Formats: structure tokens, sequence, C-alpha cells
């Protein structure tokens, strides 16, 4: 049998090929005499279409096309991190290196990892000659960052007994540093192991999600939970701050790594990523470093050819399992799932399928259903236990920035964490954005547990908090149809700790060394401030208004206007100059002046 | 190497169908070629081949498709992509859509050819744009800040004075050598002249290259006029080192085209009815910006829309607005009260201005009253709404010092002078004299510090 | 603002042989020397029998004054000479008198913004009015 077929036709980042009798759907397929990458999505004979990861402007009738037999698969093992990959997994440093162009050219085959670094390998001594071993095995550390020790295990296919393992030493990419033999064929292992990006990278269990994903927002934090091992969404529109949250989260979490996927993002993000993230730093054990240690960046620009936009996304999520499999909390920024939703239109439009509502293929809420759920902690496959996790974050962009679009719509039914944005905030520069109304987290019985043990107070003053958001809402109907003047004490006391909620404890300028990060112990000493006032004031109220000596909101401003602006710059305290028990005082002095303050009120 | 092989030339024309033309026995046709084809009357037109099958390739005809037929019409098949002949002497001269030379010079001598569609910025080889563009705009430079090699757009309502903002930009946009593409699609006669016009009147002329295509040249050639200017912007920024400022001049008559060619093509259908590659094609123009390791040039490009219907949701402000770094808003509310230039800074906002500003490139405050700005001016919008149901009795003392902030502030802060060049430090310290009508205690957004060293002035 | 190739050139012809037939027109003598030189430019490519092909090939060579402004603005120029001749042709004015009226229209800013034009307007105007006039007070 021909290894090729030839282009039987071409439109867009659909190529037609004849010849192709006994191709397999979803084969990765090499097309045009300078090797384009693509992969077949459907068979229509001795015939197959391919949607091509590159642009197809050059591509000729009877042009050959190469099959492979392997699906479309990411190569996983070390000097992966700090790395960026295009959405088939070309690692942009080596290209740039190779050509010299400002451009990726059309059709460059280089290799997924750098072949040539000889890494220091440790093999695990507890493996010897005739051991029995199975998928998910570690075999062996590698050395491959001052943070992240890669940790090189069986491919999860692979089981058997071992016939060699390799002596502590520097290896490569193609060096054997694992032989294993099972029903009497023998298989060879370089450090580098090949996955197909579509199925998902199997687990012993999946648990449920019970450890906080700390952010360095306040209202994320505090109001909204995501958890390690938890899926999320991002919905919003154009300029709402979507992209500086996932920034954020990769910036500042206890994510032990971090995947970002610029899938069909604008350029400059992936620049700014790659000039803040090698000079930004945290600290282990007394060293400080930089944080692109702990991440990858899967990049596919907006103008880079649509298809790829799908391999992006599947590349982005495999390498986040082939981390959660070393038992490294992963986190992975899906940077947005309706420009990839709208790449997914673009094929379907091509294939001529029937769509669903806006243009959108049938398949796409059963894709997003396939990837969001890809999330999880996970007691991993093999030997030595692991408990790794994937959490997913997904910056949807509403078209229009109406959320009855479609990729919302599916999105929300998949989700357990809706961080929906409010372009109205963002016009008032209020950020991060996030619409308290409309916003929720499934994860809060889960982690009740958590704040019970460590943060005992939280659950009371997050629900107040909630409370009083809302309530600013149900006062604002009433209030625009009569005016200001209608409101009891309580309701303006209301308003007022809403404001200092809103103006003061949500709005964050994460650019900024103040708001750059907020611990857990600074952001509940706001809150509890606040709800504390709030708890205060209205005891104030509803034990003097049972009398003519009647204490008001007015009345409290006028006496205690220094504990307003006092409680405003609660936000200014700095984690680098201030220490967590320097901050605490100053806070339980805001207490004290409160409560001495009330005192001389009552 | 070059193409060294003969050109083909087909009459087998096989169907017509809207703006395409289905040609039939083609040997080996290429996806993209362009062909050039010879009507019966002798005109020659171009066009590109949209899809291949076998024997089949469509070619969608840029100059229209009336007078084409099904045996006399002549195909010269070029055997490539749309090149352009690109050079530093396309700098001083004006183009039609296509390209072709409209001053009366002569054809572009090729310094090189280069593809029209570009190629895919590396994003490890990017540089984050960071140095700051003065446009000498208050409402810019204060609140919206462009860096060097930003792209940002500028969103109006239809017969808002964006033309004379841009034109502005064109006159007075300086750093804290530079050369101009500028490209206009769908554009009416009585605004070309305005544009070269305006070229003349700055003695800017000579560092500037003007495609045109007007609202009665072919639609189609609109495509590629954005793509043409990108294409030179290319060479004179990452070939030759220049600090190019790109303008496109209404995108909305380019989105047309679009929605336009995906009707005749029927393509999936996104909003409105423009296409559902519609964000990448819009892409494909927007991404080429932004500085590139080792060159000095750097690719700025201020693309100017008109909003359908003032619609800021509409699919082409909206897809713009996920892909431009940031987006300068141009207001009726405004441009009725003769505040020239009419941009409301409100839902403005600019992504680079984060680095573009501060010590180094600004004075330290410069963020700090940018917010603050925006925190006063909403909060005097959010008062007038309260004002317009309950009237001035229902305000507080500071309710109507936020009223009184709003309209002092769009008097002072926005209105400038069409001619009139502010500096950055002079548009901050009208930000401090309007923001010194609040108490020091009440500027929220804005830390103990930076009062301290820039309120009591 | 432009026109097809071909048509740009067969344009310059065309004004090139009109200013030819107006100076004839205007002269059929050789009196107007100063005029007659500040056209020979044009004027030979159309007093020599040249075919229509050769002045057009000789026109997109570059050989022949091929500016259509400046043709426009000469062509006009002459015009509205030999419009003031034509419009008082029972009333022959002196030579200088011609020579003197083009200098100040070969020194002008703008023709068509001229009140030069205006009156020669408004005397076209009255001199075409009496061309099918009948016997009557007002036509008298
Ligand atoms: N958390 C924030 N803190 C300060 N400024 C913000 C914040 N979020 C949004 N802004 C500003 O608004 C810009 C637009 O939001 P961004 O996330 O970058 O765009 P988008 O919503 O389209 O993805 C930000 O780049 C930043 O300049």
């Amino acid at each position: 049998e021909s290894t090729f077929g030839y282009v039987h036709g071409v439109s867009g980042p659909v190529v037609t090929a004849c010849d192709m009798a006994g191709a397999a759907m979803y084969e990765l397929v090499r097309v045009g005499h300078s090797e384009l990458v693509g992969e077949i999505i459907r068979l229509e004979g001795d015939m197959a279409t391919i949607q091509v990861y590159e642009e197809t402007s050059g591509v000729s009738v009877g042009d050959p096309v190469l099959r492979t037999g392997k699906p479309l698969s990411v190569e996983l093992g070390p000097g992966i991190m700090g790395a960026i990959f295009d959405g088939i997994q070309r690692p942009l440093s080596d290209i740039s290196s190779q050509t010299q162009s400002i451009y990726i050219p059309r059709g460059v085959n280089v290799s997924a990892l750098s072949r040539d670094i000889k890494w220091e390998f440790i093999p695990s001594k507890n493996l010897r000659v005739g051991s029995h071993i199975t998928g998910g095995d570690i075999y062996g550390i590698v050395n491959e960052n001052s943070l992240i020790k890669h940790k090189i295990m069986l491919p999860p296919r692979s089981r058997g007994s071992v016939t060699y393992i390799a002596p502590p030493g520097n290896y490569d990419a193609s060096d054997v540093v694992l032989e294993l033999e099972f029903e009497g064929v023998k298989e060879k292992l370089s450090m580098v192991q090949v996955w197909p990006v579509r199925q998902v990278r199997p687990v012993t269990e999946k648990l449920p999600a019970n450890h906080p994903l700390l952010t360095g927002q306040r209202v994320l934090d505090a109001l909204f939970p995501c958890v390690q091992g938890g899926t999320t969404a991002i919905p919003g529109a154009f300029g709402c701050g979507k992209t500086v949250i996932s920034q954020s989260l990769s910036k500042y979490s206890n994510s032990d790594v971090i995947i970002y996927v610029g899938c069909g993002e604008r350029g400059n993000e992936m620049s700014e990523v790659l000039r803040d993230f090698p000079e930004l730093t945290m600290e282990v054990d007394g060293k400080v470093e930089s944080i692109m240690k702990r991440t990858a960046l899967v990049a596919n620009t907006s103008n880079m050819p649509v298809a790829a936009r799908e391999a992006s996304i599947y590349t982005g999520i495999t390498l986040s399992e082939y981390f959660r499999d070393m038992g490294y909390h992963v986190s992975m920024m899906a940077d947005s799932t309706s420009r990839w939703a709208e790449a997914l239109r673009e094929i379907s439009g091509r294939l001529a399928e029937m769509p669903a509502d806006s243009g959108y293929p049938a398949y796409l809420g059963a894709r997003l259903a396939s990837f969001y759920e890809r999330a999880g902690r996970v007691k991993c496959l093999g030997n030595p236990e692991r408990e790794g996790s994937v959490s997913i974050v997904g910056a949807v962009s509403p078209p229009g920035g109406d959320f009855s679009d479609p990729v919302t719509s599916a999105t929300l039914g998949i989700v357990q964490v809706f961080w929906g944005l409010d372009k109205k905030l963002a016009q008032r520069k209020h950020f991060p954005s996030v619409n308290w109304l409309i916003s929720y987290s499934k994860y809060m019985r889960a982690l009740d547990e958590y704040y019970d043990k460590h943060f005992t107070e939280f659950v009371p003053l997050r629900t107040k908090a909630k409370e009083i958001l809302q309530e600013e809402e149900d006062l604002a109907e009433i209030v625009q149809l009569v005016g200001k003047a209608s409101l009891a004490e309580t309701d303006k006391i209301t308003l007022e700790v809403a404001k200092l909620i809103k103006d003061d404890f949500l709005q964050q300028n994460g650019y900024t060394p103040y708001d750059r990060f907020c611990p857990f112990y600074k952001t509940v000493g706001m809150l509890s401030n606040m709800i504390s006032f709030y708890d205060m004031a209205r005891r104030a109220v509803e034990t003097t208004a049972q009398s003519d000596n009647k204490i008001t909101w007015s009345i409290i401003r006028e006496h205690m206007g220094e504990i307003l602006y006092k409680l405003s710059s609660m936000k200014f305290k700095d984690p680098v100059k201030d220490g967590e028990a320097k901050i605490k005082a100053d806070y339980a002095q805001l207490l004290e002046d409160m409560q001495n303050a009330f005192r001389s009120l009552e | 190497n070059y193409l060294s092989q003969p050109r083909l030339t087909y009459k087998t024309v096989s169907g017509v169908n809207g703006p395409l033309v289905i040609l039939d026995h083609v040997k080996f046709p290429r996806y993209a070629e362009i062909v050039h084809l010879t009507l019966p009357d002798g005109t020659k037109r171009s066009g590109q081949v949209l899809e291949v099958s076998g024997s089949k390739a469509v070619v969608q005809v840029f100059e229209g498709t009336s007078g084409i037929d099904a045996k006399k019409t002549s195909c010269e098949f070029t055997g490539d992509i749309l090149r352009t002949p690109v050079s530093e002497d396309m700098l001083g001269r004006v183009f039609n859509g296509s390209g072709k030379p409209i001053d009366r010079g002569p054809v572009v001598l090729a310094e090189d050819f280069l593809d029209i569609m570009g190629q895919p910025i590396n994003p490890q080889c990017r540089i984050y744009p960071e140095e700051m563009i003065q446009t000498g705009i208050s409402a810019i430079d204060g609140m919206n800040s462009i860096a060097r090699g930003q792209k940002i757009p500028i969103f109006s309502a239809a017969g808002l004075p964006h033309n004379e903002i841009a034109a502005q930009i064109c006159r007075q946009a300086g750093l804290v050598n530079f050369a101009i593409v500028f490209a206009a699609m769908g554009v009416n006669m009585e605004t070309a002249r305005f544009f070269k016009s305006d070229f003349e009147e700055n003695g800017s002329m000579d560092n500037v290259c003007l495609f045109l295509n007007l609202a009665n040249d072919p639609t189609i050639e609109r495509i590629i006029t954005p793509r043409l200017a990108l294409t030179t912007a290319e060479f004179l920024a990452y070939q030759c080192e220049k600090h190019v400022l790109v303008i496109l001049t209404d995108m909305s008559s380019y989105a047309e085209a679009l929605r336009e060619v995906s009707a005749a093509r029927e393509e999936v259908p996104g909003r409105r009815g423009f296409p559902g590659y519609m964000y990448t094609d819009l892409a494909t123009i927007y991404e080429r910006a932004g500085r590139v390791e080792g060159r000095n040039g750097s690719i700025t490009q201020i693309p100017i829309l008109t909003m359908p219907n003032d619609d800021i949701t509409h699919p082409i402000p909206d897809l713009t607005g996920y892909i431009t770094e940031g987006q300068i808003y141009v207001d009726r509310q405004l441009h009725n009260r003769q505040i020239y230039p009419p941009i409301n800074v409100l839902p403005s906002l600019s992504r680079l201005m984060k680095s573009a500003i501060g010590e180094g490139m600004t004075r330290k405050d410069h963020a700090d009253v940018s917010n603050q700005l925006y925190a006063c001016y909403a909060i005097g919008k959010d008062v007038q709404a309260m004002k317009a149901v309950v009237g001035e009795e229902a305000l507080t003392s500071d309710d109507l010092l936020y009223l009184e902030f709003l309209q002092k502030f769009e008097k002072n802060f926005i209105t400038q002078g069409p001619y009139e060049n502010r500096t950055v430090y002079e548009t901050l310290d009208i930000g401090w004299q309007l923001l010194r009508i609040f108490p020091k205690e009440m500027l929220k957004r804005i830390p103990q510090s930076t009062l301290s060293e820039f309120y009591p002035r | 603002g432009g026109l097809t190739s071909e048509q740009y050139h067969s344009q310059v012809v065309g004004k090139i042989g009109y200013i030819a037939r107006c100076m004839q027109t205007i002269d059929p003598e050789n009196n107007l020397k100063k005029i007659r030189e500040d056209y020979q430019d044009v004027l030979i490519w159309a007093e020599k029998n040249y075919r229509f092909e050769e002045i057009l090939e000789a026109s997109k060579s570059g050989k022949c004054p091929n500016d259509l402004d400046a043709l426009s603005r000469r062509s006009l120029i002459l015009q509205e000479l030999l419009r003031l001749v034509s419009s008082i042709s029972p009333f022959k004015m002196k030579l200088d008198l011609i020579e003197s009226q083009y200098e100040k229209m070969k020194q002008h800013v703008n023709l068509w913004k001229s009140d030069y034009h205006v009156k020669l307007n408004q005397l076209n105007q009255l001199t075409d009015y009496l061309k099918n006039a009948a016997p009557t007070p007002k036509n008298n």
C-alpha cells in the first residue's frame, strides 16, 4: 500500500485527499510538499477530508498527502517547563533559534522536546531487573528545575517486568532509560513518552475536590472559591478583565504548575507573560526563584491558523494531565473556549455540516463537556501513591457580551464555578469585574470543612457578605423610583458597608504592589472589619431606635469618619513590607477603635 | 528562485455565480493563487482561487463578474499567491485599493515581493509594547495612553468627527524615523480629499503612503486593501526599522465586504450574518502590530470604525474589542455639545497603559490620577442619572460635587483645540486641578504617598 | 482622481488636437505670435499630420506633453480667449488686446472662479438668446 495519498481539493483549513483507502478517522496526516500538519476529520470513500493545522494557501491539487498512522499526539518528558509551544507542540524558542525569523515558518517539523539536552536522571533505586511494573510507575526523577522535580513514569498503555534500568547519570530524549518485557516481547523507553491528545490519561480514581485553589483576588477567593481539582469559567465581554484573572492565577496561586493556553488570543499576551514570568518570583525552602520554572505556555495567537485552536486546547489539557499524574496540583488556563468553539464552527462550515445555535456545530456542547470534565483530584496510576489534580479555568468570550451565547450556555451546564464578569464594572474600572449576583461556586459544601479547620469564623462572614451585597440591589430598585430619603437607617448602613465591601474589598488593582496578591489572612481581616462595622452599626441603631435618643447612620459617620477612612485604607497593607502578625495587629486595632467609638455612641 | 515555468491561460469557464467564476480542466490548481481574467471586450480583471477540487478552480473576481462569459473569457493563472511589490519608495505616494498607483507616478519598483497575508509573528520574538506615544490629546495621553506598537481602534457613531481625530493624531503623535501607512475602505471622495489634503496641511505627506478604496470602487478589493497596507507596514517596520503607524479607515466598510463575500459563498453566519471566520479575519489584520526582537521598527495600528446604529455590542466593534489593546470611544453626547474631540473616556481603555506609564515613561502620579479620574467621572454620570429622576434636592453636597466634576471635566480635560497639543504633564496637572475639587481623603483610588507628593499644588 | 491608462492618454490626445483647432480658429494667420509660441509644444503634434495612433504612442512614451491638469488649464485659457473673440465677431478686437487679455488669464489663479468667466457667461446668455429671436421690442 502507498504511505501517501494526494490532495483532491482545498477550501481554507480543509483539504480533501484521494487514494486514502485505509485511513483512520482522527489520524494525523502531513499535507503538501512543505509537509503541513493536519488530522482526518471525515472519510467519504477511498478518500478523506483533513482539517489542516496550518494555513493551506499555497497547497495544490495532486500535492502528496503523507499518512502517519498515529493520532494527534504530544511528546511528554523533561524540558517541557518554561517553554512555549504552538497548538501542534512545536517549541517556539527552538523555532526562533533555528530560523532567526520574527515569524513561524509554514512546514516546520522541529522536535517537541530538545533531544540534545543531557538531563540529570535519578532512577528510583526500588526498581531492579525482573521487578514487576505498570503504567504510571515512577522509574526515576529528573532534576529539571530548582522548583519542579520531573517524575518520569511508565506510559499508561505499557505494563511488564524490568528487563533493564539505567544507572544514575546524564541522558536525553533518545537515550534508552528503561526496558520492559511483557508476554515475551521487549519494550525499550527513552525519557520521552507520546500520548494521543484526544484520549484522557486514565487514573486510579477521581476524588471529590476539597482544598481551595488559592488566588490573589479577594472577591474570587472569598465569595466564589475555586478548588484544586475543580473546573471554572470566566465568561466576560471584551475588556472585562478575564485575561487578567487568568494572568493573576498563573502569577500567584497555590498551583504547583500552570499550563497556560493562549487559544486564539492576542499576541502581546504571550509577550507579556514571557516578559513578566521570568522576572516574578516565588520562594521555596529559603530560595527565591523565577515562576516561569513552574509554567508552560501553549500559544496559538488569534491570527495563527484556525484549526490549531483545537489542537492547542487538547495539548494544554494533555500536558496538564501529565503533570497531574506526577502528583502536582496542576492548574490550566483555557484562555478562551469561545475562540475554540469558533474554530469548531469553521471546520463544521467547511464540512457543510448542519449547525446548531449561532452556526456552532451540534457536538460543541459534547466537546466542551468532555473537556472541562478532564479536571479532578486523582489517585494517580501506578504504585507510589500520588494525589495530583488538574484545575481548569475557561475564559469564555461571549459574542456581543451576552450570556445567551451558546458557548456560555453549554459551559455553565458543565463548570462547577461561574465567575461572570460585568462590562459595566469594567467601564467604571471596577476590577476584577465579577458580578456577585450571577456568579456562583458549587464547591462551598466541600470547602466548608477546610474553612471549619483553618478559618472557623469565615462561613458567617461569607454569608453576611453575600447577603449585604444582595440587599444593595434590592434597595437600588426602590431608590431609583423615590430617592434615598425613603431609606431606613438600617438600609443606609447596608448601602455604606456594601460600598466598603464593593470599593475597598471586591475592588483590587492587581498590577499595584499592594493588590498584586492578597493572603487569606489579609482577605478575612478586611472582610471581618467591614462586617464587624455592619453588625455594630446595625446593633447601635436597633439598640437605640426604641427611644428618642436614636443613633443614625449620619451620627455614626460624623463620630466615626476616621474609622470609615481606616476601613477604606485596609487594602493598602503590603505583604512584602508588612508581616501577617503586623497586618492582623493593625486590623485588631481597627476592631478596638470601632468598639470604643460605638461604646461612646450607645 | 523565480517562477520560471510559462503561465497557462484557460477559456474553460464552466460557471459563473455571484462574484465567483468556476474554471474546469485546470492542471493542478493551487489554493489562493491569483488569476488574471480577460473579458471578451479586452478588459482586464483579477481574482483569487477560493476552492479547488480535481480539475475545478473556483475563482473570486475582485473587479466584479459583470461581463464574464462562458466561451470567450481568458484566465491567466499566475502560478502563485497574491504577492505585492514593496519598497520604501512607496512613502509619499497614493494607491488605489488593489495597490495600483493613482498619484500619476510610475509602477512601484519592487525592493522585494512580499506575501499579502504576512506571517504569524512568533510569540517568543514579539516584544511587549511599552514606550508611550503622546498623541497630544488629553483623553488619550491622560487616561487611555497608547504604546509604541500598540493596536487600538477609534470607535465612533456615524457622522462624528473621527476623521478629524485621526488627522490630529497624524499631526501630533510622537514619543516622550516615524512614518505612516494609511488605508481607507469604502471612503467617500468628500473624505478621501480631506485625508490627502490633511497630510499636505500637516506637511507630513513625504512620510506617508495612502491606500484608497472608495465606496464606488469594487467591494471585494476592500478585503485586500488593509492587507496591502499592513504588508507595506511590515516592510517599512520589520525590514527597514521605521517606527510605522498604520491607520485603517472604516473597518466597517471592510467588514461589509466580508459579510457580502460570506453571503455570496454561503458561509456559516455568526451574529448579524458576518462569516464564522470574522474573528480570525479581523485578527489577520489586527495582529500585524508590535515590536519584534532585534528590529527597531514598531507597527502601531489605529483602526477607525463607524459602529452601526451606534451599538457598541455590534459584531464589528465587539470582535475588534476582543482583539485590540483596548479601544477609544467617540460619542454624540459630547459632539452635540461641541466637545471636540468627542472622546468619551469612560467606556474607553488601553490594555498597554498599565506598563506605558509611571517613572521613566511618565510622572509617578499618572496611573493613580487616571484611575481616580475614571472613578469621579463615572460617579458623576451616576449622580447625573440620579438628578435626571429625583432632582438636585435628593443629591448630597458630595453628589453635587461629582456632578460638578463631570461638568468641569468634560469642559477642560476632554475639550481641546483640533490643533492644540497638550503634553502628558499638562494633562495630569489639569487632572489634579480637577481632582482638588474634592478633599484629599475622598480620592479613594489614590495612595497616601501620591496624595502627599501631588495633591496640595 | 483618475482613469484607465488607455482613457487617460486618449484624453491627452484630445486636449492636444483641440488646442490646435482652437489656435487655428482664433488665429488663421499666425498673428497671435506670443500665444502661438506658448503652445508650440502641443501644437507641433497636431499641425504635423501625425496619425492618432502615433500621437497616442508618443503620449504613452512621454514624448508628448501629458499632464491633464496643465493641459486642461492651458486649454481653458485658449478657449476662454477664443470664446471672447467669437462672442464679439461683428467687432473683431485688436491683436494687442487679445495677447494682453491672454497674459491676464495666464497669470490667473482659477478661470472658473474668475469674474472674467462670469462676464463671458452673461455675454453668452445675452448673445445666444438673439440667435432665434423674432422681431419684438425687447428683442430689438
Ligand atoms: N484586575 C485588574 N486590575 C486592574 N486593572 C484591570 C484589571 N482587570 C482589568 N483591568 C484593566 O482592563 C484591561 C482589560 O482586561 P483584559 O483581561 O486584559 O482584557 P479582556 O477582558 O478582553 O480579556 C486589563 O488589561 C487592565 O488594563
